[PDB]
């Protein structure tokens, strides 16, 4: 899970 | 939750060309990127349906493939070596904006990155 | 003038729907962000949507004020992020679709 100024979303690696 | 349409490979309102450079970006530089281990997750656009990823395309609006770039590169689709290693960069910076800076597509996507400037840096001369 | 209404008809609109334009759009909030000393080191935060607002409240003197405050925008996430940053590769991103912006203004 990546998180970038308050938007989050799945990697790859998840 | 389907995949957009791949990159555009031709254009035929596009100024086609074929310069030293690009000659050496198909044959040099992509080909040693595209024979290296590491190469098979960037071969083609990313398959966001079977990776179970339905923010991709949320969050990547330019995606890029080493099988566009190489496409591109066939059909003479570039004006300059420039365009053509924007594209690269475009390809590496998804993987980086995307994915966390630990993740296996990371360490696999700056693998590649490294052995493309060492290729970049022998870019021969127009 | 022509040049501020070509800032915010096309420069700071073509920005604004950029993908990776959303960290760019309000002020930074540390304290919400999570951001230790983000206002220790950025000592003039800037963003485009204050600039947007500029624009239409006849803020700047001309269009190199203008362009300063999205020089200020871009080098504030440059100096507080490690290069090489996803959110900094963003940055840049919309840095360079700026530049091209900014080689097509009209004249004065």
């Amino acid at each position: 899970w990546k998180t970038i100024k308050g938007a989050t979303w799945r990697t790859k690696q998840c | 939750s389907t995949n957009p349409p791949p990159p555009e490979t031709s254009n035929p309102n596009k100024p086609k060309r074929q310069t030293n450079q690009l000659q050496y970006l198909l044959r040099v530089v992509l080909k040693t990127l595209w024979k290296h281990q590491f190469a098979w997750p960037f071969q083609q656009p990313v398959d966001a349906v079977k990776l179970n990823l339905p923010d991709y395309y949320k969050i990547i609006k330019t995606p890029m493939d080493m099988g566009t770039i190489k496409k591109r590169l066939e059909n003479n689709y570039y004006w300059n070596a420039q365009e053509c290693i924007q594209d690269f960069n475009t390809m590496f910076t998804n993987c980086y904006i995307y994915n966390k800076p630990g993740d296996d597509i990371v360490l696999m996507a700056e693998a590649l990155e490294k052995l493309f400037l060492q290729k970049i840096n022998e870019l021969p001369t127009e």
